[PDB]
């Protein structure tokens, strides 16, 4: 299970990350 | 642990002792023009460059609060130095947030992605439009130095953590380095305490 962020890469390609990894 | 990534001008990375150090948290301090954003986006490229070259071989974190991000400068220095535009456009992350409430979740996420790839440069443009509203968005944030200190100290601990450099730029362990404009349109470099001249071209920040 990802979870979105703000960020996003300059070629525009939105950025997630692991549940686990913001816990 | 610790490496110096090369601003793309060899006086300034001289006066810098190779450049930007990672693992500690750089202040970038100058008024409006002298090339503080101009240097971030020079960075961002450079710190995805080879240690052999001066970089520090990771991505970019670019946090945007003034919404100065183009990423089609990033392209140009990547012509420079001869490095697949694409690549350094996706090996490049960028949050635009002008608002606390967005602001205050950065760094949590920062953390995850850092801890997930593998990044070598946080950069914050600008610290001084950072925390300008309260939580709510509404109001004038209180205290603001207070807030913007503790933001910097927990980007001083990812900096310890990751071992990543982190340059913090504002308007007007912490190494503070003050930016100015020269004869021409040249800007000169010098640390709170001994300056560098170097130029601003489409390839980014350079010597001459
Ligand atoms: N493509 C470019 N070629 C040459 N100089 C540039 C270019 N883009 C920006 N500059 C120079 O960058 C300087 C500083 O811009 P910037 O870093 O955005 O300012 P600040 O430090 O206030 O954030 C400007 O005065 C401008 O002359
Ligand atoms: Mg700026």
């Amino acid at each position: 299970s990802l979870v979105p962020t703000l960020f996003s890469t300059a070629s525009g390609k939105p950025v997630t990350v692991r549940r686990e990894s913001l816990q | 642990e610790i490496i110096m990534v090369t601003t793309g001008s060899r006086e300034v990375d001289k006066l810098l002792g190779g450049g930007i150090e990672t693992g500690s948290i750089t202040e970038l301090f100058g008024e409006f023009r002298t090339g503080k954003t101009q240097l971030c986006h020079t960075l961002c490229v450079t710190c995805q460059l080879p240690i052999s070259q001066g970089g520090a071989e990771g991505m970019a974190l670019y946090i945007d609060t003034e919404g100065t991000f183009r990423p089609e400068r990033l392209v140009a220095v990547a012509a420079r130095y001869g490095l697949d535009p694409e690549d350094v456009l996706a090996n490049v992350a960028c949050a635009r947030a002008f608002n606390t409430d967005h602001q205050q979740q950065l760094l949590l996420q920062a953390s995850a992605m850092m801890a997930e790839n593998r990044f070598a440069l946080i950069v914050v443009d600008s610290a001084t439009a950072l925390y300008r509203t309260d939580y709510s968005g509404r109001n004038e944030l209180a205290a603001r130095q207070m807030h913007l200190g503790k933001f910097l100290r927990s980007l001083h601990n990812l900096a310890e953590e990751y071992g990543v450099a982190v340059v913090v730029t504002n308007q007007v362990s912490t190494t503070r380095l003050s930016l100015r404009k020269g004869r021409g349109e040249q800007r000169i470099i010098k640390v709170y305490d001994a300056e560098a001249i170097f130029g601003i071209y489409d390839d980014g920040v350079g010597d001459a």
